[PDB]
Order: C-alpha cells, then structure tokens, then sequence
C-alpha cells in the first residue's frame, strides 16, 4: 500500500511511531495527526485502531 | 474588540447515496413485444424485437 | 467494544435554544435534523453522547 506521514515520519498508515494507542500516548499529537492526515483513510484505520482501541497495557 | 468571522457553504445531502432524482434525457425508442401463438394445438409464446 | 467517544474534541456551545425560548448551557441541544427518510423517520443530532463514555 501507501505509507502515511506526520510531516517528517513516513510510517505505515496504521502503524505510527506510537503504534498503538496514539491518543493515550500522545493526545494532542494525535490531534495534530488529525490535522495533518485528514486526507488519509489509512490514518483513519489507525484512528479505528484507537476507536476499536487495542493499547499495550490494556489487554483489550 | 470581540469579533466573529463566520463561514458557511452548501454540500450534498445524506439522500444522495441512494435517494435522488434524475433529470433524464431520452430519444427515439425501441420496438419490442411478446406474442402467444396457437399453432396445431400448442399455446406457445415468444418475446422478440 | 467500539469505544469511540474518547476522541470527541469538543464543540462546546452555550445553547441558545433552551427552555421557554432563551438560552442556557444545555448539552442536550439539537444541532442537525434529518427527516428526509420517507417513512416518517427522524434522525436527530443531540449535542451530548450516550453509550460510549
Ligand atoms: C390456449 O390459449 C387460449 C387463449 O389464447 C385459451 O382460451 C385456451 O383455453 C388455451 N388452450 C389450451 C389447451 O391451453
């Protein structure tokens, strides 16, 4: 597929540098991810990995 | 000195996925039909153009 | 499952259309209404959230 980008880091679109639980790790930087990758549906699948959230320390 | 810029535009609706009207254009039609023939004790039927 | 409403970046609105006409800080306020379903179905957007906290 195509990789997503937080303006310097070309990560896999559902696998950021903060894979997973982007909002728990970095809330306002996930908001900047929303501000930057609003064109990107793979970023929306990453958001879905925070909507059907599967964190590290949370077993769900 | 408190002001409010305000902004609006028009989009399509929720209906446009399945519920929509069609201004539609047509011209010279087609001549097809369907006929049943009794022929030698056979009520037999076909459909053609 | 499907815990989505942690990411509701607020649209915090002092509701003008509160009781008896005038305003109050109402989170139950309506923002968008859809009725164009031909079966008399009413899609109403409340400014609060249920289900997922
Ligand atoms: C054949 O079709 C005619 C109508 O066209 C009907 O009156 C008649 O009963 C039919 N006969 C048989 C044997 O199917």
């Amino acid at each position: 597929p195509v990789m997503c980008l937080l303006a310097n880091t070309t990560f896999p679109c559902s696998q950021p540098p903060c894979t997973p639980c982007c909002y728990e790790k970095e809330p306002e930087e996930t908001l900047r991810m929303l501000e930057d990758n609003v064109m990107r549906p793979g970023y929306y699948q990453l958001l879905q990995a925070s909507l059907t959230c599967s964190p590290h320390r949370q077993r769900r | 000195e408190n002001t409010q810029l305000s902004e609006a535009h028009v989009e399509k609706s929720e209906s446009c996925k399945t519920e929509f009207a069609s201004a539609y254009r047509a011209h010279t039609a087609s001549a097809s039909a369907k006929l049943r023939v009794l022929y030698q004790g056979n009520n037999v039927t076909v459909s053609a153009y | 499952n499907f815990n989505v409403y942690k990411a509701i970046r607020p649209y915090l609105a002092h509701c003008p259309d509160c009781g008896e006409g005038h305003s109050c800080h109402s989170p139950v306020a309506l923002e968008r209404i859809r009725n164009e379903a031909t079966d008399g179905t009413l899609k109403i957007q409340v400014s609060l959230q249920i289900g997922i906290k």
